[PDB]
């Protein structure tokens, strides 16, 4: 299982 | 006086008659001789007939009647006789007894008469009014500085200040003198409160008010003056934190400044950005400065010229934290606040950046936000951060979002109108519960 990003993930 | 106003408002009434008609000894118009003295007799009554404690009355109906004396089609291009002005503005020098209405609304014909004379004739009226307009500088009383920064103001904006530093104070002669004590009393004005061992800053504002203007068609100007004015600007916000005008003075001298980082030293820039900023978001009681900085911080962030994404994210930081604390009750200003946040995570530039992470908080207060607009704008920027799917959604809400910072909010609110987004819209209302329908 991979949680979806958000907008607050350091990409 | 009031008769002789009268019989001035006579003749411009029979010329306003004339320019009907017109629109053959009757018809011809008044000889220009006439024309001359009677707007040279309203300007000079103007001047002289208010009170030095009512004549004002009258004062003002000659300004307005001098106002419609001179327009495109009632006798521009009239003479005029400005050299009494010089003894009247030298009396602001003689401290003993003035008369502060004369030289308000003298100051004021000189703005209206910059706006109705063409350029080489303002250049050539003005050179000996130079040394009266520069001797208003100096006086305490608050109206004349307003009045000389508001002439000064039209002046330099029909001709701004000379850049680079030049040596010469204007390429006009008849601006040299006037520009040359414009700079000098700025300078003295900024080294005196520098100097001073206690004063308020009221003793800027003359200084303040001339600085602005002299800046105003040329944002360059205060490059000369940036060190003295910064460490002024310091000793302002150090006097405001630790104690009316003084939140004007400071706003004004943020303005000057917000634009002018390439032109500060490193050590002034980091001051300027994590101390005077910083401390006024922290520390500052006035609402009207948080809304300055954060007008200041918004324009930075939606434009070298600028700040680096470090000292943006330093400010937001530091907003995120206190705005809301400091001031609950300010609905503006969190408004803005949050519309600032909401822009920088529309921002595609800054998006998955260091200053997004950061500003999780602020993005939070704008879900939850009280404000529905707010809401609705932060709700929709949240919704287009994933996919239009059950399972997503739960598993976002389960995984990815930190629910911390909403605090003691009940973020079940947020969970409902996540998923809830997922159904379809356009589909005609309707139900399973047929046996209770109305048939």
């Amino acid at each position: 299982v991979v949680p979806p990003r958000s907008l607050f993930d350091r990409a | 006086r009031r008769l002789a106003v009268d019989l001035s408002e006579v003749v411009i009434k029979w010329e306003l008659q004339r320019i009907k008609d017109q629109q053959s000894l009757l018809a011809k118009p008044i000889d220009k001789q006439h024309t001359d003295t009677v707007v040279n007799f309203l300007i000079r009554v103007a001047c002289q007939v208010n009170d030095n404690t009512p004549g004002e009355v009258l004062s003002r109906r000659c300004v307005n009647l001098l106002k419609t004396a001179l327009r495109p089609d009632m006798w521009p291009k009239s003479e005029l006789k400005l050299q009494w002005f010089d003894k009247l503005l030298m009396t602001v020098e003689q401290p003993n007894q003035v008369n502060y209405g004369n030289i308000c609304t003298g100051l004021e014909v000189l703005s209206f008469l910059l706006t109705v004379l063409q350029s080489p004739a303002i250049l050539s009226s003005f050179k000996p009014l130079q040394r009266g307009i520069a001797a208003c500088m100096t006086c305490g009383n608050t109206k004349v500085l307003r009045a000389v920064h508001s002439l000064l103001s039209r002046l330099m904006s029909i001709f701004p200040t000379e850049p680079s530093t030049s040596s010469v104070a204007s390429k006009y002669e008849e601006l040299e003198c006037l520009y040359a004590a414009v700079g000098k009393v700025i300078y003295e004005g900024l080294t005196n409160y520098e100097k001073a061992t206690n004063a308020n800053p009221s003793q800027l504002f003359g200084t303040l008010m001339i600085l602005k203007s002299a800046c105003s068609n040329n944002p360059s100007y205060i490059d000369r003056l940036i060190s003295v004015f910064m460490r002024s600007l310091q000793k302002m916000v150090r006097e405001h934190l630790n104690p009316s005008g003084t939140s004007e003075l400071v706003m004004l001298s943020l303005e000057l400044v917000k634009t002018r980082l390439a032109v500060m030293s490193m050590e002034m820039r980091k001051n300027f950005i994590q101390a005077i900023l910083t401390s006024l978001i922290e520390k500052s009681p006035d609402a009207k400065i948080l809304r300055a900085v954060v007008k200041i911080v918004e324009e930075w962030v939606k434009n070298n010229q600028t700040p680096t994404l470090r000292e943006k994210s330093i400010l937001l930081v530091k907003m995120m934290t206190y705005i809301e604390k400091r001031f609950p009750e300010d609905l503006e200003l969190n408004a803005q606040f949050l519309d600032l946040v909401n822009y920088v995570y529309r921002d595609e530039t800054l998006s998955g950046s260091e200053l997004t992470a950061k500003l999780e908080p602020a993005f939070l207060s704008g879900l939850r936000c009280a404000q529905p607009l707010i809401r609705a704008k932060f709700f929709e920027v949240f919704d287009n951060s994933m996919k239009r799917r059950v399972y997503e959604r739960l598993l976002y809400v389960t995984c990815s979002q930190n629910w911390e910072a909403m605090g003691n909010h009940f973020w079940i609110k947020q969970c409902i109108e996540l998923l809830l987004a997922v159904c379809e819209k356009s589909t005609p209302i309707g139900t399973s519960c047929q046996g209770a329908m109305l048939p």
